[PDB]
C-alpha cells in the first residue's frame, strides 16, 4: 500500500516489454488458434487436478504464448512445450510445485521425464530466464482493491472472465493483461451490482469506459457463447463454491456504452 | 554474453544449499567476478529460477549485479559482480575498533535504497542478515541472495511459512502469520541497524518459541493495544508470559536519539505502522548521511 503504485507502474511497464507477438499463429504452419485454445483448456484441467494457483495457470500461458512467438513447434509437440511451461510456473508461483513425475503422468505418458526437462531448458533459453511477467490476475487482484464494498461474486466473476480470455488467441492475444483486467472487472461488477468502472481507477488507471470498450465487446460475447464454446474446463472449474460457482450466474444483454 | 573460455579461476569462495562459489577473472577484460555454480535430476531448481529472473529485473547500485547466466548441459553458471567480502565478516574484524557511525549511518542508508527498490519491482528479499549483504573497497554495500526471494502481489496472497534465518525472522512470521509482507525485510534490516551498533546479534534465538520470548522481553509482550489481531493469530498463545517494553536507549545504547527513533520504527510489532524502506530514507537520522570507504 506504501508500493501499490509504483508496483502497479511497473507492472504496466513490463506487460508491454513481455507481450506476445499479435499474430504469431499465422507464421505457425502446424498449429492454429482452435489447438491452442485446446491446449489452455487443458491447463486449466491440471491447474484443478493440482490445486495450483490462478496466477501459475496465466504465467503458464504467457510463457507458452511468448516461446511460440519465436520457435515454430509442431502439432506433435504442442502439449510438451505446454507441459514445460506449466512445471516452470509452478516452480516460479507455488509454494509446492508438483514433482516432474507427476507432469509427465498427465501427459498421458506421451512424453518422457527426460523431454520434458529438455523443453523445460529450451524454453528457459527462449525466454531468457524472464518469467516474471505481469499477468491479468495480477491486474484484478489490484483494482479488487477499489470496490465499494468488496463483493465477492464479483471477484469471482472477474476472475472467471479473465480466465476465459485466456482460452482464445484470437482476439485476446492482442489486449494488454491490464486491459483485459479492465473489461473484466467492469463486466462482472455490472452483472452483479449493476455499477461500472469506478472513477477511482481512471485515476488509477488512466482507462476509461471508451478505452476499455472494443475489449469489454469482445469480452462480452465471448461471456454470452461460453456455454456453446468447444472448451469447457473454466465453466466446469466456476461452478465450484470455491469461486462462489459464478460461471452460473447470467450475462447481461446487453452493457449499454 | 560468451563461456567459460574466457574465464580463469582465482580460488574457491564458499557455498549455498545449491550452489558453489569461485571467484574467477575474465582473461580478456580482466574483470573480477563471483561464479555460481549450479549442478543439474527433478530440472532447474526453483530457487535458481527465482533467483535469475527477479535479480534481471532489479539493477540497482546497492543490488548485487547479475552480469550473465551459462547454460550448458548439466551445468548452470551465473556471473555475479565480485564483491570484497560480506558484512559478517567485517563486523567480526572491526572487532576492538568498532564501526564509526558515519559508516554503518551510510550503510543503512544504502541498504533501505536496494530494498525500496526491491519493493518497488514487487520483490520480497525475505532473508536479510549479515552473510548476504556484500561490501565493497569503495564504500558501497549490496543485497545479495536473492535464492529466498519472491515476486508478490497487491494485496499479497499466502506464501512459504519457512522464512528468514532464524535470529532474523519477524514476529508475524513466528506467530504465523497467513499473510506476510515487505514488512518483513525492514524488521531484518532493523535487526541488522543493531548488529552493526553493537556487533553482536540483537535476538539470538535457537528455537522459535526462543525467539519469540527474546524479542518480547526487548520490546514488550504485544497486546490488542499495541497490535491489533495479535491474540487472534494461530500460533499466538495465552500463556505467553508478559513482559515490559524496556526503554529504548537501554536496547543499543551507543545510539542517539535519531537513531533510536528510526530503530524503533523498524521493529514496529504491527506490520502495518512499521516503517517502509522507502519512508526511512527521509529520516532525520540520516540528515547527514555520507559515504565513507570501510577499511581492509
Ligand atoms: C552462497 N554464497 C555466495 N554466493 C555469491 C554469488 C557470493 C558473492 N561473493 C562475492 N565475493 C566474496 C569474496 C570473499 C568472501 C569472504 C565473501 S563472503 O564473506 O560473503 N563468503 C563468506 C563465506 O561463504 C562464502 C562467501 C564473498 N562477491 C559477490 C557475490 C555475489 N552475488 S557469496
Amino acid at each position: 500500500p506504501d508500493y501499490h503504485e509504483d508496483i502497479h507502474t511497473y507492472l504496466r511497464e513490463m506487460e508491454v516489454k513481455c507481450k506476445p507477438k499479435v499474430g504469431y499463429m499465422k507464421k505457425q504452419p502446424d498449429i492454429t488458434n482452435s489447438m491452442r485454445a485446446i491446449l489452455v483448456d487443458w491447463l486449466v484441467e491440471v491447474g484443478e487436478e493440482y490445486k495450483l494457483q490462478n496466477e501459475t495457470l496465466h504465467l503458464a500461458v504467457n510463457y507458452i504464448d511468448r516461446f511460440l512467438s519465436s520457435m515454430s513447434v509442431l502439432r506433435g509437440k504442442l502439449q510438451l512445450v505446454g507441459t514445460a511451461a506449466m512445471l516452470l510456473a509452478s516452480k516460479f508461483e507455488e509454494i509446492y510445485p508438483p514433482e516432474v513425475a507427476e507432469f509427465v503422468y498427465i501427459t498421458d505418458d506421451t512424453y518422457t521425464k527426460k523431454q520434458v526437462l529438455r523443453m523445460e531448458h529450451l524454453v528457459l533459453k527462449v525466454l531468457t530466464f524472464d518469467l516474471a511477467a505481469p499477468t491479468v490476475n495480477q491486474f484484478l487482484t489490484q483494482y479488487f482493491l477499489h470496490q465499494q464494498p468488496a463483493n465477492c461474486k464479483v471477484e469471482s466473476l472477474a476472475m472467471f472472465l479473465g480466465e476465459l480470455s485466456l482460452i482464445d488467441a484470437d482476439p485476446y492475444l492482442k489486449y494488454l493483461p491490464s486491459v483485459i483486467a479492465g473489461a473484466a472487472f467492469h463486466l462482472a461488477l455490472y452483472t452483479v451490482t449493476g455499477q461500472s468502472w469506478p472513477e477511482s481507477l481512471i485515476r488509477k488507471t488512466g482507462y476509461t469506459l471508451e478505452s476499455l470498450k472494443p475489449c469489454l465487446m469482445d469480452l462480452h460475447q465471448t461471456y454470452l457463447k461460453a456455454p456453446q464454446h468447444a472448451q469447457q474446463s473454466i465453466r466446469e472449474k466456476y461452478k465450484n463454491s470455491k469461486y462462489h460457482g459464478v460461471s452460473l450466474l447470467n450475462p447481461p444483454e446487453t452493457l449499454n456504452l | 554474453p560468451g563461456s567459460m573460455e574466457n574465464f580463469q579461476k582465482v580460488e574457491k569462495i564458499g557455498e549455498g544449499t545449491y550452489g558453489v562459489v569461485y571467484k574467477a577473472r575474465n582473461k580478456l577484460t580482466g574483470e573480477v567476478v563471483a561464479l555460481k555454480k549450479i549442478r543439474l535430476t527433478e530440472g532447474v531448481p526453483s530457487t535458481a529460477i527465482r533467483e535469475i529472473s527477479l535479480l534481471k529485473e532489479l539493477n540497482h547500485p546497492n543490488i548485487v549485479k547479475l552480469l550473465d547466466v551459462i547454460h550448458t548441459e548439466n551445468k548452470l553458471y551465473l556471473v555475479f559482480e565480485f564483491l570484497h567480502q560480506d558484512l559478517k565478516k567485517f563486523m567480526d574484524a572491526s572487532a576492538l575498533t568498532g564501526i564509526p557511525l558515519p559508516l554503518i549511518k551510510s550503510y543503512l542508508f544504502q541498504l533501505l535504497q536496494g530494498l525500496a527498490f526491491c519493493h518497488s519491482h514487487r520483490v520480497l528479499h525475505r532473508d536479510l542478515k549479515p552473510q548476504n549483504l556484500l561490501i565493497n573497497t569503495e564504500g558501497a554495500i549490496k543485497l545479495a541472495d536473492f535464492g529466498l526471494a519472491r515476486a508478490f502481489g497487491v494485496p499479497v496472497r499466502t506464501y512459504t511459512h519457512e522464512v528468514v534465518t532464524l535470529w532474523y525472522r519477524a514476529p508475524e512470521i513466528l506467530l504465523g502469520c497467513k499473510y506476510y509482507s515487505t514488512a518483513v525485510d525492514i524488521w531484518s534490516l532493523g535487526c541488522i541497524f543493531a548488529e552493526m551498533v553493537t556487533r553482536r546479534a540483537l535476538f539470538p534465538g535457537d528455537s522459535e518459541i526462543d525467539q519469540l520470548f527474546r524479542i518480547f522481553r526487548t520490546l514488550g509482550t504485544p497486546d490488542e493495544v499495541v497490535w491489533p489481531g495479535v491474540t487472534s493469530m494461530p500460533d499466538y498463545k495465552p500463556s505467553f508470559p508478559k513482559w515490559a517494553r524496556q526503554d529504548f536507549s537501554k536496547v543499543v545504547p551507543p545510539l542517539d536519539e535519531d537513531g533510536r527513533s528510526l530503530l524503533s520504527q523498524m521493529l514496529h510489532y504491527d506490520p502495518n505502522k512499521r516503517i517502509s524502506a522507502k519512508a526511512a530514507l527521509a529520516h532525520p537520522f540520516f540528515q547527514d548521511v555520507t559515504k565513507p570507504v570501510p577499511h581492509l
